[PDB]
């Protein structure tokens, strides 16, 4: 049975199926909620909005990112994105699939256990696994050396790999990313 | 005995005493021979260890244990002990292999099409049942009929006769034999009138259907009238709601009414030139959304049955080329174009050769058509303005507009025919003979399937209200105590929730008006009102494979399941009455007969409904009798019947409904001294203080009630 990637980030959500070139779904890692009144009734008010979703109706909307630096700091809204990614945008049952989450490196323990716990309990997949990024760009990259440098919308980090070694104590790792880029624009 | 007198045909009715008594002394066990389920068959007899020809091992609480060979040919399961459903089905196949094509079912009338011709109709030496009760005689419709006349009689009500209609063959032939059993008892005659305009409902009324080839999509009523003391008077016939969607919108593999492709079977020039139209299908939008000829029937023919139909009527030339011109006028309207006004929202017209083809026919102005269309008109308290259109809202409104025009034009003609079958003296009393369309469960369900099962829903509602009072009646009889909740309303009044005025249509309706409505935002609203809060309202198991349905909810034939995709376009009718003024001013007179008699919001849900609610209350003031058709094969070979058609029939047919509810009882109900005879090895008071629960009997008057799964131990 096939399985599933899931590379989280904090800025875009990126899922597909193992095997496949590219992620199937690319949207933003978002969700809003009404800040006005609402008027029209029957209009089928949601009570919340996230994806892309969350981007077109954003006039109305206050956006927040459930990650911060990498760690999930909102576990009901990242509850709400996983549970997006599964059934509207890649349209599958999790309880069929193995599922290859990602993290960052060094950040809290506790990150990796409620994702393995959420996933398990109010997923039930079958089973999983939590990578770190820099080896997985590695394999992209195909190599089995070098230091490779991950910049996405949360963390900065370097992580230098030998012949498929890592070397833990010189992994160094970075806050300002795209976002502190973004506000300081 | 008493069967000897229909001689060749007693052999149909009633078997001899004979093979009977030599049949209920059959050696079978009730511990090795159960009903199994299976591919082909779906329930088979066995010896968990099982053997017919194939070996299985399953569950022992999915096993049928099979009737006792007392009751082996019985023609009513009533009195059977194990009631299930393979149990009816082999009742069924046994009782029609050896032939006898009638069944008696607790209160219904199962009769199954023979394909052959039989003498237990003709002649009269089998209709002798004059004065006889249904209990008594073999069990043909023929004394249901008697019974009817008795009834309505001897209390001078009303009588209410309902048989299941979407069976191709089997409608027609049983009730020729009906109406003229009625014409023989209460004696050119009103069958031969009757079967003469018949081809109008015909043409009008049926269309090819996925799984048909001539169906009624709409309700047939005949009121045959008597005399105040029983003598036969003149007929009239009521008809009902009809399918009228289909006038604009048609699926795929299927089309609407005949007479458009009957018309353009290019068989009178005449016709296909007074109309201006060409011949070919793919030009008129109107019909050619699915197939545009069937190869199952020819059109020519159909044509010159309804022109002979429209000659035995008083239609003049007139009344003839008046209705082909408003039938062009319809197949004309299909391909009527028309653009946004330039830089603005506003429908401008590009090209009016329809237009102009239309105005002539219906005897219109092809101007005056243009901006009635394209301007409507209210009348605001005492003032009149103009208001503004979108294309979609005009087109809305020509598709109500050619439906409002073929549906009045139906009824007139009904009402012409009711006329040319009447002239008789002043008459008070008549018996209802209620054709109808059955449920529906094919493979992609939609909204004009709802309406129908929903229709259908109403009735079994209503039969089983019926039987529940009978039931209630006959236990008060023999002092029986016994209430229970019901049976006849309750357990269907909550699946009824699309009538209150928050259920499904409701909210269809309501998104109608509001604006911006999408289906999805349909199907929103849908499960915020309805998903976890209902039982029967659940959502469908769409697995790749199949069409998608969007939810599911479960009738009494099953749990269906819909698709909502394009219902806002099959509700909405947003009449335009500038175009009505129009019309009751044309020079085409039958248009003005049609539209002779201090708007933007009529649904086919509430016309619908409101016409259901009407033909509920024209039945409830009256006594039903019940009829069930059945088409035992679909290659029409006698003798053998497919079982799993069937058995779906059935499903559908709503018997099995009948059977589950007199699984409540006690459905068998004995007297003293039958039990007492023939289980007397060792009055009934010390027969049954010997043994078992004493809930299992209610010993009053002569008479001991059993429910089912006793008897199997006897």
């Amino acid at each position: 049975t096939t399985a599933l990637v899931c590379d989280n980030g904090s800025g875009l959500v990126k899922a597909g199926f193992a095997g496949d070139d590219a992620p199937r779904a690319v949207f933003p890692s978002i969700v809003g909620r009404p800040r006005h009144q609402g008027v029209m009734v029957g209009m089928g008010q949601k009570d919340s909005y996230v994806g892309d979703e969350a981007q077109s109706k954003r006039g109305i909307l206050t956006l927040k990112y459930p990650i911060e630096h990498g760690i999930i700091t909102n576990w009901d809204d990242m509850e709400k994105i996983w549970h997006h990614t599964f059934y509207n945008e890649l349209r599958v049952a999790p309880e069929e699939h193995p599922t290859l989450l990602t993290e960052a490196p060094l950040n809290p323990k506790a990150n990796r256990e409620k994702m393995t716990q959420i996933m398990f309990e109010t997923f039930n997949v079958p089973a999983m696994y939590v990578a770190i990024q820099a080896v997985l760009s590695l394999y992209a990259s195909g190599r089995t050396t070098g230091i490779v440098l991950d910049s996405g919308d949360g963390v900065t980090h370097n992580v230098p790999i030998y012949e498929g070694y890592a070397l833990p104590h010189a992994i160094m790792r970075l806050d300002l990313a795209g976002r502190d880029l973004t506000d300081y624009l | 005995a008493q069967m000897a007198d229909f001689g060749a045909a007693a052999q149909y009715l009633r078997k001899s005493e004979k093979e009977r008594l030599e049949a209920q002394t059959r050696p079978f066990d009730i511990r090795t021979e159960c009903f199994v389920p299976d591919d082909k068959e779906e329930y088979v007899k066995a010896k968990a260890e099982t053997e017919n020809g194939k070996t299985v091992t399953i569950k022992e609480d999915q096993v049928m244990q099979q009737n006792p060979p007392k009751f082996d040919k019985i023609e009513d399961m009533a009195m059977l002990t194990f009631l299930h459903e393979p149990a009816v089905l082999y009742n069924l196949k046994e009782r029609y292999a050896a032939w006898m094509i009638y069944t008696y079912s607790g209160l219904f009338c199962v009769t199954v099409n023979p394909y052959k011709w039989l003498p237990v109709y003709n002649a009269e030496v089998v209709a002798a049942y004059r004065g006889k009760k249904r209990s008594e005689a073999p069990p043909h419709i023929f004394s249901i009929s008697d019974n009817a006349y008795q009834y309505m009689l001897t209390d001078r009500e009303n009588q209410s006769i309902l048989i299941t209609g979407e069976s191709g063959a089997g409608k027609t032939v049983n009730t020729k034999r009906v109406i003229q059993y009625f014409a023989s008892i209460a004696a050119g005659t009103l069958e031969d009138q009757i079967i003469q305009a018949n081809p109008a409902l015909e043409a009008f009324g049926n269309a090819k259907t996925v799984r048909n080839d001539n169906s009624s999509r709409f309700g047939k009523f005949i009121r045959i009238h008597f005399g105040a003391t029983g003598k036969l008077a003149s007929a009239d016939i009521e008809t009902y709601l009809l399918e009228k969607s289909r006038v604009i919108f048609q699926l795929k593999a299927e089309r609407n009414y005949h007479i458009f492709y009957q018309i353009l079977s290019n068989k009178k020039p005449e016709l296909l030139d007074m109309l201006l139209v060409t011949n070919n299908p793919y030009d008129y939008a109107f019909v050619s959304q699915g197939e545009v000829s069937v190869a199952s029937i020819d059109d020519s023919e159909e044509l010159l049955a309804t022109d002979s139909a429209f000659d035995v009527l008083s239609f003049t030339a007139e009344e003839k080329a008046g209705v082909y011109k408003l039938t062009g006028a319809i197949m004309h309207y299909g391909n009527m174009k028309f653009k946004q006004k330039q830089r603005e929202e506003q429908a401008e017209p590009d090209g009016t050769e329809d237009a102009d083809k239309s105005a002539y026919l219906m005897g219109l102005n092809s101007a005056d058509l243009l901006k009635g269309l394209c301007h409507p008109r209210v009348k605001v308290g005492n003032e009149y303005v103009t208001k503004g259109q979108s294309v979609q809202q005009v087109y809305y409104s020509i598709g109500a507009l050619a439906k409002s025009v073929y549906e009045k034009m139906f009824n007139w003609m009904v009402t012409r025919i009711n006329a040319t079958l009447e002239t008789k003296q002043p008459r008070q009393y008549f018996i209802g003979v209620l054709d109808i369309a059955g449920f529906e469960i094919f493979d992609f369900n939609s909204f004009e399937q709802l309406c129908i099962n929903f229709t259908n829903e109403k009735l079994q509602q209503f039969f089983n209200h019926h039987m529940f009072v009978l039931e209630q009646e006959e236990y008060k009889k023999e002092g029986i105590e016994w209430e229970f909740i019901d049976f006849g309303m309750d357990l269907q009044a909550c699946i009824d929730l699309i009538e209150k005025p928050m259920g499904i249509m409701s909210i269809l309706e309501e998104e109608c008006m509001f604006p911006k409505a999408s289906d999805m935002t349909f199907k929103a609203k849908l499960y915020d009102n309805h998903l976890g809060k209902s039982n029967n309202f659940q959502k469908p198991r769409n697995v790749k494979g199949k069409q998608e349905a969007h939810f599911s909810l479960v009738h009494y034939a099953g749990t269906v399941d819909y698709n909502i995709m394009g219902w806002l376009e099959k509700n909405k009718d947003p009449l335009n009455e500038t175009v009505v003024g129009l019309y009751q001013k044309s020079s085409l007179k039958l248009m003005a007969t049609l539209f002779s008699t201090k708007s933007s919001f009529q649904t086919v849900s509430a016309l619908h409904r409101e016409n259901l609610n009407k033909l509920m209350t024209n039945l409830k003031t009256t006594h039903p009798h019940f009829v069930r058709c059945i088409i035992p094969n679909e290659r029409k070979a006698p003798g053998v019947m497919d079982n799993p058609l069937v058995m779906h029939q059935l499903r559908c047919n709503g018997v099995l409904e009948g059977i589950r509810i007199c699984r409540k009882g006690f459905p068998n109900r004995i007297l003293y001294g039958d039990f007492r005879q023939r289980y007397r090895i060792l009055g009934a008071e010390k027969l049954l203080g010997s043994l078992i629960d004493h809930n299992q009997y209610k010993f009053g008057h002569t008479k001991v009630f059993f429910k089912a799964g006793l008897l199997g131990l006897l």
